């Protein structure tokens, strides 16, 4: 149905346990899933790692029965944290035509990252269009919760405020962005607008105004 | 050195037929196998069918009234169609060479083996939404410079469209360093929006003629934006 | 699940130790054990046995290994031995002993092929009551004996049911691993070679040269059709198709598949019927084929 | 009920014990210690010979 977590300590080893146990002999893959990207099997044949491959990862090898499917990380590290899928092939069950249910594998320990915030004003084109957006870009920040909270001058706009969830990038940091849309007359009109991202109890505010 | 590319058209209206195409290059398609899985947000990933070499098929016992598969001999292409799709068909969707698998646990001469699967090899994989929304081009808007030294931040802005996905490119792909397009994000008013910035040196600032190409399939429009310094 | 089953699981409502109660339990059974009460066909079973006689259930402690016994004649009798490696079925044994107990001979419980017993010495034995008339049966004795290896891989499980005051029942338990069925090994290099010395001696009786073939069982049912016996408590019945399926004129070792059940009516009684309980674990036991008991066709040829 | 059967005993039956001589057969006898303080086992000086307990 839906994902089972897992919680590792950065750099200890993990064993991930599979679901739907087996019945008889059996042949497991283990498959590595990163949220929009190509999955990327580890595990073919149970003790069968494809050419690539780190050697860290390992699965059981069923060489007598009442041994269970685990998949196995060495030296868990940021790019492990991911969904795990175990593909179930046993002798007694019929063809297994779904994979196992997810389990989420989440790192410990990982090195908070202050966020990088740039806070942009609305491009004159876009005045000319009789529309004006806000776009405050926070990038680098770990661990990926961020609250964001607009204000002009003083008061909190509250209204129009439209923020992405985190979602990590290459650098395994978080990345999120929040959009202000306005009307031109509402940008002129005050003195300058400021964007607040709250990471952790840190909190950095950018401010930009009109020309 | 296998890749594979699929190319499927994104957007499909509700209730009509989902077709895509695997294309391959790495090996002839006749001696592999090739599977399509779809991925949706919400959902584990699900396996709905493979395609023999020759090429008969098998799938998945859910879908498998309203899919069909087939596989083209003088094209390394692996086609896929889906008939009476919905709002749950849409996901992203992955064609994958399968390999052959032969567990034997007993005797041979009594049956006592059966036969498992394996992906190996993964394409990047299309996504497809199906909705009756229309489509929609983006309105590309450049984002100017702040103006200590010498790091200086600009950027692009694309408006709203539909629907995803949205591919940027800066110089039509020549600079990669400090490119970092941040994820869209969906408005009540049902259209996404994403941004797209570049870290370069202040210096540099003066002149480069740096230009963002955005472009979105869906809405047939490739635009190009330059961006400079405004009083 | 499987797609395109010997064994079957049942649910069934048994009695329990007090009157009033009972309980619903599940036991595994063997397809041989059990016919449908429809044959319409719905899919209600039953045992095999409820229809003709009724069952009882071998104590789990007596065991069915056959050991060496020695029948002995009284005060005032004996029994004398005939010591002629050649000796044939009947006719005048020139060397002859008496001794008051013969030697150590296992009831081994065999059917198509003789297990356990004594090897002849010097050439293999030939011994009919009547060689020309087919109906009579052929006993043959080895002299150098064949390795059979018969199996059980089955993992399975006792069930220890209580179904009355100190009554117990021992039913099978869902097997634990996978689903492999009984079968026997035996040597074809052996084989090929026991069976060539056969046909030798079998030319002396039939012409020096004659068309020699081997066919599988093609009379009766259940137990003559198959090569029936004991293993370590459970009752093996193989097809012994696989070893007479040759024709004889002028390490890759054979397997025969074995089927298994736990009602049986062995020496022909009616009336009587036994239910072997199931033995925990898996099932392995070497034996030697010593001897066969084979049987010619007839006809007009 | 949990353990074992359970059968009545026969109402006409006596649980009374009544004296009983345990007897050998011809060719055998029974020898019969008539020491007063004879203690467990030992040699026992005074012995004789009967046929029944
Ligand atoms: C009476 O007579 C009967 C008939 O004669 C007789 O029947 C026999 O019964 C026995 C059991 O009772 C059966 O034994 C089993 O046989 C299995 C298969 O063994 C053969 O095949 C495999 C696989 O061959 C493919 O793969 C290898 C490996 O890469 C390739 O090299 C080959 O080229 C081949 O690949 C081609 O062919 C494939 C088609 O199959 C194609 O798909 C492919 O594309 C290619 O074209 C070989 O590995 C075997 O060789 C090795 O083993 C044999 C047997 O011991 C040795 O003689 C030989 O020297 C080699 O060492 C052989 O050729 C066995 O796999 C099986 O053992 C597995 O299962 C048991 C229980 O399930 C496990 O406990 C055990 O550990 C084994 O599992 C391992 O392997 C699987 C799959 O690889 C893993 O998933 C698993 O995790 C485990 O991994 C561990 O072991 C690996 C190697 O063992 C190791 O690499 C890992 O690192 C890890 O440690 C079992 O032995 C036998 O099949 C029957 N025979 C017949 C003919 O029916 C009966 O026994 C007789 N006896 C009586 C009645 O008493
Ligand atoms: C033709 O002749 C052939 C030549 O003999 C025959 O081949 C014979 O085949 C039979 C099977 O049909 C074999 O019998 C079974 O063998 C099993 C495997 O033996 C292994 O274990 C041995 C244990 O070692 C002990 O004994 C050896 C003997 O020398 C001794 O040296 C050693 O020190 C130790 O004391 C080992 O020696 C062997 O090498 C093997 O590795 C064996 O397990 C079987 O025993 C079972 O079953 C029999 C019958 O069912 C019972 O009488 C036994 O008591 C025993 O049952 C108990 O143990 C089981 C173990 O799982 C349990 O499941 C049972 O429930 C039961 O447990 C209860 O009782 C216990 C004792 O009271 C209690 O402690 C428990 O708590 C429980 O209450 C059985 O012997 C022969 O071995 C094999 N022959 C040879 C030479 O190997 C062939 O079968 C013949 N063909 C025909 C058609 O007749
Ligand atoms: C399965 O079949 C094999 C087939 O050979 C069988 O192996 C043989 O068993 C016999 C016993 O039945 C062995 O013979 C004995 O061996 C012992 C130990 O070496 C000797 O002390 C014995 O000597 C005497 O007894 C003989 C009669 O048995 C007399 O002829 C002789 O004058 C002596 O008094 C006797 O030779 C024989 O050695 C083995 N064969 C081999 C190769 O070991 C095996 O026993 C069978 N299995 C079962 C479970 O029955
Ligand atoms: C076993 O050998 C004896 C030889 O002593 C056979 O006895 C003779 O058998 C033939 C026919 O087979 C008869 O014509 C003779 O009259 C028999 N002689 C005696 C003294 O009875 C005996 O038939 C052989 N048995 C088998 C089964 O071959
Ligand atoms: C048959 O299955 C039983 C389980 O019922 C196995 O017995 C277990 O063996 C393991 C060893 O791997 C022990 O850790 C367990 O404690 C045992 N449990 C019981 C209940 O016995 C047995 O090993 C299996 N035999 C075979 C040949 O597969
Ligand atoms: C039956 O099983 C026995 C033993 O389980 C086999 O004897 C073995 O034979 C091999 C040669 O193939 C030897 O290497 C072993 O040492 C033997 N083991 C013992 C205990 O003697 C025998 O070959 C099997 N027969 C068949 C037909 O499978
Ligand atoms: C088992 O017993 C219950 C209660 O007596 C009864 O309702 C049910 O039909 C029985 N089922 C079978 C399969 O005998
Ligand atoms: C005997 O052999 C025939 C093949 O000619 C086979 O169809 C039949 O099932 C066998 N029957 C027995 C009892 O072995
Ligand atoms: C007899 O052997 C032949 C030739 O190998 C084979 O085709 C046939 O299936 C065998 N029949 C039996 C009953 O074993």
């Amino acid at each position: 149905s839906y994902v089972r977590p897992l919680s590792v300590a950065l750099g200890e080893t993990a064993s991930i346990s599979c679901g739907r146990q087996a019945l008889g002999s059996r042949a497991v893959q283990w498959y590595q899933h990163r949220p929009g990207q190509a999955p990327i099997l580890l595990i073919y044949n149970n003790q069968d790692r494809p050419s690539g491959i780190p050697e860290r990862f390992s699965g059981t090898p069923d060489i007598n029965f009442g041994t269970r499917a685990t998949l196995t990380i060495s030296g868990v590290e940021a790019g492990d944290e991911a969904d795990y899928y175990c593909h179930m092939w046993d002798s007694r069950s019929g063809f297994s035509w779904s994979f196992g249910g997810a389990t989420r594998l989440t790192v410990l320990g990982q090195p908070k990252a202050a966020p990088s915030v740039t806070l942009f004003p609305p491009s004159s084109e876009e005045l000319q269009a009789n529309k004006a957006t806000l776009v405050c870009l926070i990038s680098d920040f770990y661990p990926g919760a961020v609250t964001v909270a607009w204000k002009a001058d003083s008061s909190p706009v509250k209204a129009g405020v439209e923020t992405t969830t985190p979602s990590k990038q290459s650098n395994n940091k978080y990345a999120a962005s929040s959009y202000l849309s306005l009307t031109p007359e509402q940008w002129k009109s005050h003195k300058s607008y400021s964007c607040q991202v709250t990471h952790e109890g840190s909190t950095v505010e950018k401010t930009v105004a009109p020309t | 050195q296998v890749q594979l590319q699929e190319s499927g058209p994104g957007l499909v209206k509700p209730s009509e037929t989902l077709s895509l195409t695997c294309s391959v290059s790495g090996a002839s398609i006749s001696d592999h196998y090739w599977s399509w899985i779809r991925q949706s947000p919400g959902k584990g990933l699900e396996w709905i069918g493979y395609v023999y070499d020759s090429g008969d098929t098998n799938y998945n016992p859910s879908l498998k009234s309203r899919v069909n598969l087939s596989l083209d001999t003088s094209k390394n292409q692996v086609s896929l169609s889906l008939t009476a799709v919905t709002a749950a068909d849409s996901a992203i969707y992955y064609c994958a060479r399968t390999q052959h698998g032969r567990r034997i646990y007993g005797i041979v001469a009594f049956r006592e083996w059966f036969t498992y699967f394996y992906m190996d090899v993964w394409g990047q994989g299309t996504p497809v939404t199906v909705s009756s929304a229309s489509t929609k081009g983006p309105s590309v808007f450049p984002l100017a410079p702040s103006s200590s030294g010498g790091t200086a931040a600009l950027g692009c802005l694309v408006k709203d469209y539909f629907p995803e996905p949205v591919t940027v490119s800066w110089n039509s792909g020549a600079l990669t360093s400090g490119v970092h397009t941040f994820p869209a994000v969906l408005q009540s008013s049902g259209l996404y929006s994403l941004s797209s910035v570049v870290t370069v040196p202040s210096s540099s600032l003066g002149t480069q003629t740096y230009i963002c190409n955005v472009n979105h399939k869906p809405s047939n429009t490739k635009v190009d934006k330059k961006v400079e310094p405004k009083s | 699940a499987i797609t395109d089953g010997e064994l079957k699981n049942c649910s069934f409502n048994m009695t329990t130790e007090l009157r009033d109660k009972r309980q619903k339990v599940h036991a595994l059974f063997y397809k041989l054990d059990i016919v449908p009460i429809n044959e319409n066909q719905n899919t209600s079973y039953r045992l095999i046995n409820c229809n003709t006689a009724a069952i009882t259930q071998a104590c789990p402690k007596v065991s069915f290994e056959p050991i060496p016994i020695h029948y002995c004649a009284p005060a005032g009798f004996a029994i004398l031995k005939c010591k002629d490696k050649k000796f044939n079925g009947t006719g005048p044994c020139p060397s002859v002993s008496t001794v008051q107990c013969t030697h150590g001979i296992k009831p081994v419980v065999s059917t198509q092929l003789l297990l356990n017993g004594s090897l002849a010495e010097e050439e293999v034995m030939i011994r009919s009551e009547d060689i020309r008339n087919n109906a009579k049966n052929i006993l043959v004795q080895f002299n150098t004996p064949v390795q059979i290896n018969c199996t059980r891989p089955n993992n399975n499980t006792r069930k220890s049911i209580r179904i009355g005051p100190g009554q117990w029942f021992y039913a099978t338990g869902d097997i634990i691993g996978d689903i492999r069925q009984a079968h026997c090994n035996v040597s074809k290099a052996t084989w090929n070679e026991t069976l060539g010395k056969v046909v030798k001696q079998l030319r002396k009786h039939f012409g020096n040269n004659t068309i020699i073939r081997f066919a599988n069982s093609s009379g009766g049912d259940l137990e003559v059709t198959t090569h029936s016996f004991n293993c370590g408590g459970e009752f093996f019945y193989c097809d012994t198709s696989g070893l007479f399926n040759s024709t004889w004129i002028s390490n890759d070792s054979i397997t025969l598949p074995c089927r298994i059940k736990q009602i049986i009516n062995m020496w022909q009684r009616i009336g009587q019927a036994m239910y072997a309980p199931p033995i925990q674990g898996v099932i392995r036991c070497v034996s030697n084929i010593t001897g066969l008991i084979l049987t010619r066709d007839g006809g007009s040829t």
